[PDB]
This record gives structure tokens, C-alpha cells and sequence, in this order.
């Protein structure tokens, strides 16, 4: 598993007592997209 | 009699063998406690080897004390 | 299973051959020599 | 000095000595300390300014002594005490879950999340 | 003539066996046995070709493979603890390491000619010690000759000795006195360890000879 | 064994280097190209 | 008869050597548990029989030389 | 003699020495195998056959060893 | 006597040897301990009770040479 | 005679010790092999045949102090 | 007799011997000493009494073995 | 018969000058095996450099070796 | 005479305890150039260390020397 | 004549021991400068010299061995 | 006198056995000079009469059993 990854789980998870904040929960929390484009075209826009 | 002697002198020459198979099971449990506390969890696979290698290590220092025997009565 | 097939066995494999027979007389007077023991 | 910054907050960005888990094992960092850089991993964490330790859980980092004293941690979440039991559960039925069900890797960091969250 | 005529019958009579029926009838499936030695084909095929790597792989690919299957039916049958080695016979076993020695070096010397002898100077070095770099070159060339030979010949002639000097203390612990007959089952351990170490360094040795010997190869064919 | 020195060695090279030229031959002809057979048998109902 | 008690006095200094070894794969053991400890100090509790266990071994090997050493000593 | 027959026995011990260099190296060969197992996790396909080679390589040198001590000794 | 008298002197001498891996036992521990410390900072409180566990482990195994030194220098 | 016999194996039980040498050297090579590959993951082609190499030579070293032994032992 | 004072002045040499294995520990401790207080340069003040007791330690098994030879000596 | 005695037994005592350069080689090929799995691609300079520390660790060697041979032969 | 042949022997006996000195010594300078380099800047801290490092390993050196010259020279 | 002659003889034996030293001490010079090489690269030209120093008195050491044993013949 | 003259011989031959201790030490300081030179590429000037002077003391070791060495075979 890359580390950058690795970090990104391990902050989220951490973020799964339970006495976190609401700039927490946005900094792990997100919903997104990206698309793969040619050379131009769009190869299919899959979600992040 | 120089025989009677030398049965006796044959086993404490033997027995020296036996400290090479002293340092040996340390460098196996050693590493064993090195790997142990780096991975956390390496010890799985790894227990089953150590006694390995501390029989192994152990057995070198047999053959020595064996030889110590057959000096001493032979 | 079994075919003769025509390998190559002598014509790269000389050397070993050799070495064999220089042994072999060296052995005749060395097997002489403690034949006499 | 120490600098312990988050995204959007931060938490210590001359603060003396520093206790860090790190891939060198446990590394403290004393006034001045060698500079290194060391990835800092999923972490129980105490920071000592003076006597004065404020103990924190650490999502993983870097860690860089500055060769001046300052040490740079930036980590993307870190106090210990607003992470520390009810949360612990909550984990242990996710590691478990992600555990049968890259899901490898979830399930690996989950397990270190939850173990590294009891200590805690 | 001798047992030593009679055992390299039995090695043969075995191989033959072990390639002409190991395998019910002829089948492109293969009996369990032969999944042994389709196996045994590949590690020694991709090791000369690993090896000595050439297109005269395959031409020294019998070479290697009859060098194997000597050594390994031979350190198997002779660690049958009535079994009279072939290879506890140092005179046998080291004439065969210098014939194929000399095989190499011949057959390097002919191929290569009079710049076989660049093969003893690999690299340059300060000139005073150049001709030094030739004869301390030389001399760990033909040690080569003896080392692989005897390797071989030490391992295993040491199990049999093992065995039957400790037979000999195994009997005297019976006649020490019956309180040493209590717990006494510690020495037919040992050699039932012995005993399975004994196959173990058999075969390691007939993998070893032919690995060297094919580094040997790798040498003669491709130089410094 | 308590015995391991002869002075039969010429008799017992004899017959030892006749079983190492003999298992040379009898592989590199028979034994060992009636495993490339099967080998080029299957690779040839495989390639077709 | 000097010869004997003698032999018996020699005997004993020789396989006194031997102790030696043990004496240093004990030494490498605890080397080895402080450098595991200072690099994580939370292995220790399953640590804690394994590292009695290897120097206990270590150990040992010293004292079947030891037992040796003696009844060559007093006879 | 009884000369003759003392140095049969004190050949035999001098001889016994050897083995010690060997106990090591198997010991040396397997904390090496850990060592490396604990830094990949999984490097262990390879490097098994290369530590247990290892492993009969070096415990060889003290069964060469032994079989001399016996020669010297019965022999 | 006089043989059996210089053996006893001889033997003593043999016996000291021993004493050698213990010493060279005691250093590394030690060096660990401040190899350790110097990681850590603080893991001083746990391990120098370990270190000084250690370190008189390895000296035993030494003591025991220097023992059969003075059994054998004495009687 | 007597004294020539018994030094003839005298000689042959001090030639075994040398082996030694040879034997933390193999183990030595292969240890370096295990921590090469663990470092590499997949140096393994061409470091294995110096791996070889390096054990054949110290081996032989050790070869040698056996060979002197069996010149010696058998004469 | 010239036997037994002869024994006296081989047996001092013999003991001598056992000496360098606490000269090679103690070099050990300062090593790890120069190490430990370049990895933290600060450490100095806690791990220095540390320090000269590894030395002290280590120094003291030197110490019993030259004990041995001054008993032999001026006993 | 005092000098033949000690020929045999000289010639013993030589094998244990032997056994040094066995590590010794070891020590060179430890590093070779080291540096070359770090980089991979240090090997290129550093192989003459690695063949020439082995020859002069078993030059040592091959003194004691002569040594034997000179009282062996005489 | 015999004693006059043991004070000579018995000396050389007593000069195979410097070995372990001198390699003291050296391991002691080697830590003071790692430790040096280390930190580029421990060195006026770490020069005395090292200095009673070597002093001390020599010193074992010299107690063999003194009692092979006290066997010696008488 | 004898008891000197058979002691030329183990002497010459026991002054091989020597050398075994000297050969481990050449090769750790050599394995340092592996070392460094490997961990650096670009070191080597500077550190190939000090390299060469620190064998030869390595192999001095072993020198003064062997012209004890020369003597003693 | 036949004894006496062995014996010169021979202690002069054992305390060639000291000098060995210098060699390897020397070793280790050339080692740690080029581990130093290149872990830094500029260490070297401070590193370098640090170096030379732990040479020199290694050496003189090893100088001091060659004197003795020469003291015995000599007188």
C-alpha cells in the first residue's frame, strides 16, 4: 500500500471518545469525480 | 598410568566445544526479539524457525560433549 | 518412452573423455602401488 | 522549538524535548537533536515544552528536525484525549467487517487504527 | 569384480529405472512419480541456462544432468545404512572432479587459445603487482580442480562414519547400568535426526557439483 | 564404516568411470530427449 | 599416581574454557532486548518469554561444560 | 607404545575444536534469514532455499570435523 | 609432588581464561543500554533494571571459571 | 617410532582447527546474501554467483586444513 | 624444584592471557558512548555516569583475571 | 626422532594460519554483496575493487600455505 | 636450565594479552570519526570520550607488558 | 641439536597464526571502502588512496609476523 | 642449554601472537576514516589527525609485543 495513501486512510480512520469536529469530518469526507481525457476526449469521468 | 590420564585429559580438551553452541542460541533468539519488536507480528512464521535454530545451534554443542564422552570412558 | 535418438555424445565432449584416460593410467600404478598393502 | 501543523488547524506550529513514533522506532528529540526526516507513523504522541506534556493521537505524519531546533510535524489530524472508547467499538466491528470484505490494505490500516485508537 | 563393481550396476539398473519406468507405459499426462522429474528437468534446464547461459547450454544440458542424477541416486542409496558408498571412496569421487576439471580447462585452452591465459589477469592493476595477479590467479584456478571433489566426498563418507561409531555408543549406554534405561529413547533420536539430515545433504551435494560445474563452464566459456 | 581404504582402486575406477561415460551417453541419447518429446508434444497440440 | 590427580587437576582448567561462550550469548541477548525496547517499548509483555527462554538456553550450554569441569576436578 | 596410543586420543581432542566455527554459522545463517524476513515480510520464497543452503554449507565444515576426531580416536 | 604441584599452578592459569567472554558481556550490554537511551531519551526507567539483569547473568557465567581457577590453584 | 607415530597424529588433530575460519566465513557470505536480497528485493541474478563465489573460496580455505589433516591422520 | 618454579613463571603467562577480553569491552562502552552522545548531543549529562559504569564494570572481570596472576606471582 | 616429530606437528600448526583468510574473504564478499544491493549499479567499479581485497587477504593465506609446504617437503 | 627456559617461555606466554588492547584502541578511534561525522559538531564533547576509551584499552595492554618484563628481564 | 631443531620446526608452525590476523584486517579495509563507495557513489576517488594507506599497514602488522618466523629459522 | 636455546626461540614465537591485535585494529580505524569521508564528502579535515593519531596508538601495540618478541629470541 502507497504511503500517501497510507496516511490518508490512517487520518480518516482516526477520525472514526467520539468528541471530533465538524472541519474534521469535512477533511475526511468528501464526494468527487475525475476524468481520464485524452492525448482532448474524455475516457469514461469516474468518480474519485 | 599415561592411559588412565589421557581418558581424562581427552574429555576437558572435548568439552571447550561446547561454547561456540553458547553464543550460537543467543544469536538465534537475538534476532528473534530484534525482528519480533520491529514488525509486531513476524513471530507467526517466525517462533516455529527460532526453535530451529536454537536446536540446531544446540545439537553442534552435542556432538562436542559426545566426543567428551567417548575420550573419557574411551 | 525410449528412442535412440542421433545427440551429439563425441564431438564437443572430447576434453572429458581425455581427462578420464589420463587418470585411468596414472590409477593402474597409484592402485599397484598400494596393492602391495 | 516544535510545529505540530494540521490542514486546517495546527497544533504547536523552544519546545524541549518531543517523543515521536517514527519508522526509526521511538525517537526523542532533545533541545537540539540531530535533524532527521523520518515518516512519522499512526502514532501515540507526548510533547514536552518544558515540563508542561500535552499528549496527543496522531494520524501519521513526517517529522523533520530543522537543524536550528525546530521541529516540523505536520500530520493531518492529532489532543489524545478528544480520541480517548465508544469510538474504539465502533472501529472494532469496521476491522472486522473490512477484515472479510486494496480491501486488504483498508483492513491493515483498520486493525492499526483500532489497536493504535485502544492504546489511546 | 569388487562390491564397488556391484554398486555401479545397482546405480545404473536404478536410473534406467528411473526413465523407463517411473511412468506407466508412455503418457502425455504423466504418473505421479514423473511429475518428480518433469520437474527436475526444468530447475536444471533453466539453471545451466541461468548458468552458463549460452547456446552450448543445452550442449553441456546432458553434461550437467547425468552429473546430477549420479550424485543424487549415489547419496541416497549409500545413506541406506548397509549400503557400501561409492562415494565414501575419496579415489572415485575426486578423479571424477579432475576429469571434468580438466574437461573445462582443455576445452577452454582449445577454444580460446593462448589468450585463455587473459583469463588470469581479469583487469588491470598497478603494474608491479600484474604479474602477482597472474600467479595467485592460477593457483585458486587449480584448486578448483580438488575443492569440488572434495566437498563431496567429506560430506557424506562423515554421515556414514557418524553412524556407525554412534551404533557403537548406542550398544554401551544399554550396558550402563538399567537406571540409564530409564529415559533412554534421547541417543536413537539423535540419529533418527541424523537420519534425516542424512538425505537432505545428499542431494544438496548433488545440486552443488552441479551448479559449480556449471560456473566452472561459465568461466571457461565466457572468460574473466 | 570402519573399513573405507582398498587398494583395489584401478579394478573400482574401472567400472566407476565406465557407469559415468555409460549414463552420459544413455541420457543424452534416450533419457533425457524422450522428455523434450513429451514437452514438444504438448507445446504442439497447444500452438496447434 | 601423581600423573592422575594430576590429569584430573588439568582436566578441569581445560573445559573451564568453554564457559566462556555461554557467558557472551547471554550478554547478546540483553543487547539485543534494550535496542527492541528503545525502538518499541510495547513488544515487551509477549517479548517477556522468549527472552527468558534464549538466555536461559544460552546459559545452559555453560553449565553442561561447568558440570565437566568439576567431576574432572574432584574426581 | 603408551606414547602412541595417548596421542591417539589427545589428536582426537585437539581435533574437536574445529567444530565451534560451525555452531556459529548455522546461528549466523538463520538470525540472518530473520533479519531479512523482518524487514521485506516477504522476500522469503527466494531467500529460503539461499538460508537453508546456506545453513548445510556451513554446518559441514564441523561434520568434517568430527569425522576426523573419530578416525583419530577409534581409527 | 612436584609434578602434581605445577599442575595445580598450570591448571589455575587455564581456568582464568574463561573469565574473557564475560567481560567482553558486561561491555555489550552497556553498550546497548546507551545506544538505547540515547534513541529514546526517557526509556531509562524499565530498561536499567534489565541492564543490570544482564549484566550480572554474564559475569556469573564468567565466576564460574574464576571458581575452578581457585579449586585448582589451591585444591 | 613411537614418538614419530604419535606426532603424525598429534599434527593431523591440530590440522582440524583450521576449519574453523572457513566456517564463519560461508556463513558470513550467506548472510550478506540474505542481506543483499532483502535490500534489493531481486539483485539475486548476478549476486548470487558472487555469493557462490565468496563461499567456495573461504569453504576452501577450510578444505585445505582438512586435506593437511588427512595427510597427517592417515600418515 | 626446578619444575615447580618453573611452572611458576610459564603459569603467570598462561593467566595473562585472559586479560583482553575486558580491554576489547571496555573500548566497546566508549563507543557507544561517542555514538549515542552524536545522535542527541545533549544526552550527555544523563547517560555519562551510565557510561563509566559500563567501563567500570567490564574493567572489573580484567581486574579478577590479573587478581590470578599477582596470587601466582606474590602469593 | 624429536625433529621428524615436530615436523608433523609444525605443519598441524599451520592449518590455523589458514583459517583467518577464510573470513577474510568472507569480509570482502560481505560488503561487495552489500554495496552492489544498495545501488545496483556501484558493481561495475566496485567488482576490481572486490577482487583485489580477496587477493590480498588470501596472499596472507597463501604464505602460511608456503610455510607448510616448507617443512612438509623440508 | 629449566628455569632459566620457562622465565623466556613464560614471558612470551604473558605477550598475547595485548592483542585485545590494540584492537580496543582502534574501536574507540573509529566511534570518535562515526560520532565526528554524525553530527559534524559532537567533537569537543566527544574527543575526551573517545581519548578514555583508547587510554583504557591500551592500559591492558601495558599490564601484560610489565609482567612479561617483570618475567623477562627478572 | 634435536630438542632446537624440533622447536625451529613448531615454531614455524605457531608464527602462521599471525598472518590469519593480517588477512581479516586487509579485507575490512576493503569492505569499508565498498562501503562508502556504494553509500555515496562519487566518494571514491578521494577515498580509494586512504583505502590503499590503511591496507598496507594492515599487512605490515602481519609482515613483522612473518620475518619472526624468518628469525627463528 | 639445548632447552634454553628451544625456549628463546619459542617465546619469541608466542609473542608474535600479540602483534596480530594491531593489524585488525589498524584496520578498524581506516575503516571508520572512509565511512566518516564518505558519509559527509567533508568531514575529513577534522576526521583526518583524529585518525592518524588512533593509528599510531593501534600500531604501537602491537610494536611493544615485537620488541618483547626480539627481547626473547635475541636476548
Amino acid at each position: 500500500i502507497s504511503y500517501a495513501a497510507y496516511l490518508n486512510v490512517a487520518a480518516q480512520a482516526i477520525r472514526s471518545t467520539e468528541l471530533q469536529t465538524a472541519s474534521v469530518l469535512n477533511r475526511s469526507q468528501t464526494d468527487a469525480f475525475y476524468t481520464q481525457y485524452k492525448n482532448a476526449s474524455e475516457p469514461t469521468p469516474i468518480t474519485k | 598410568q599415561l592411559v588412565l590420564a589421557a581418558k581424562y585429559i581427552g574429555a576437558g580438551i572435548s568439552t571447550i566445544g561446547l561454547l561456540g553452541a553458547g553464543i550460537g542460541i543467543a544469536i538465534v533468539f537475538a534476532a528473534l526479539i530484534n525482528g519480533v519488536s520491529r514488525n509486531p507480528s513476524i513471530k507467526d512464521t517466525v517462533f516455529p524457525m527460532a526453535i530451529l535454530g536454537f536446536a540446531l545451534s544446540e545439537a553442534t554443542g552435542l556432538f562436542c560433549l559426545m566426543v567428551s564422552f567417548l575420550l573419557l570412558f574411551g | 518412452m525410449l528412442k535412440r535418438f542421433p545427440t551429439p555424445i563425441l564431438k564437443v565432449y572430447w576434453p572429458f573423455f581425455v581427462a578420464g584416460a589420463a587418470v585411468y593410467y596414472g590409477m593402474s600404478k597409484a592402485a599397484d602401488l598400494s596393492s602391495n598393502t | 522549538k516544535l510545529q505540530f501543523a494540521l490542514p486546517h488547524e495546527t497544533l504547536y506550529s523552544e519546545v524541549t524535548q518531543v517523543n515521536l513514533p517514527a519508522k526509526s522506532g521511538r525517537i526523542g528529540v532533545l533541545a537540539n537533536h540531530v535533524p532527521t526526516v523520518e515518516q512519522l507513523l499512526p502514532g501515540v504522541v507526548e510533547v514536552m515544552e518544558g515540563s508542561n506534556s500535552k499528549k496527543f493521537f496522531i494520524s501519521g505524519g513526517f517529522a523533520t528536525v530543522q537543524p536550528d531546533s525546530q521541529l516540523c510535524v505536520t500530520a493531518i489530524e492529532a489532543p489524545l484525549e478528544s480520541f480517548s472508547e465508544n469510538i474504539k467499538n465502533l472501529l472494532a466491528e469496521a476491522k472486522k467487517n473490512v477484515s472479510s470484505s486494496r480491501e486488504a490494505a483498508e483492513a491493515a490500516i483498520q486493525v492499526e487504527v483500532l489497536e493504535n485508537l485502544q492504546s489511546v | 569384480l569388487t562390491t564397488f563393481s556391484l554398486y555401479t550396476i545397482i546405480v545404473l539398473l536404478v536410473i534406467t529405472s528411473l526413465y523407463t519406468l517411473t511412468n506407466n507405459n508412455n503418457k502425455i499426462i504423466g504418473s505421479r512419480w514423473l511429475i518428480s522429474q518433469e520437474a527436475i528437468y526444468d530447475t536444471i534446464m533453466n539453471m545451466t541456462k541461468g548458468q552458463i547461459g549460452g547456446k552450448n547450454w543445452g550442449l553441456y544440458f546432458p553434461m550437467i544432468f547425468t552429473l546430477f542424477m549420479f550424485i543424487f541416486i549415489a547419496n541416497l542409496i549409500s545413506m541406506i545404512p548397509y549400503s557400501f558408498a561409492l562415494s565414501a571412496h575419496l579415489v572415485f569421487i575426486i578423479s571424477l572432479s579432475i576429469v571434468i576439471w580438466l574437461g573445462n580447462t582443455i576445452l577452454g585452452l582449445y577454444k580460446h587459445g593462448w589468450v585463455f591465459f587473459s583469463l588470469f589477469v581479469p583487469a588491470g592493476t598497478p603494474l608491479p603487482l600484474v604479474p602477482l595477479l597472474v600467479i595467485i590467479e592460477t593457483l585458486s584456478y587449480f584448486a578448483r580442480a580438488i575443492s569440488l571433489g572434495l566437498r563431496l566426498g567429506s560430506n557424506i563418507l562423515a554421515g556414514h562414519l557418524l553412524m556407525v561409531i554412534l551404533a557403537g555408543l548406542t550398544f554401551n549406554f544399554m550396558l550402563i547400568n538399567l537406571f540409564t534405561l530409564v529415559f533412554g529413547f534421547v541417543p536413537l533420536a539423535m540419529i533418527l535426526a541424523i537420519m534425516m539430515l542424512e538425505f537432505a545433504i545428499g542431494i544438496i551435494q548433488g545440486y552443488v557439483w552441479a551448479i559449480l560445474t556449471a560456473s566452472y563452464l561459465k568461466d571457461a566459456v565466457y572468460l574473466h | 564404516m570402519p573399513q573405507l581404504v582398498p587398494f583395489y582402486f584401478m579394478n573400482q575406477l574401472t567400472y566407476g568411470f565406465l557407469l559415468m561415460i555409460t549414463l552420459l551417453i544413455l541420457f543424452s541419447q534416450f533419457f533425457l530427449p524422450m522428455i523434450l518429446r513429451l514437452y514438444v508434444s504438448r507445446l504442439f497440440i497447444s500452438k496447434l
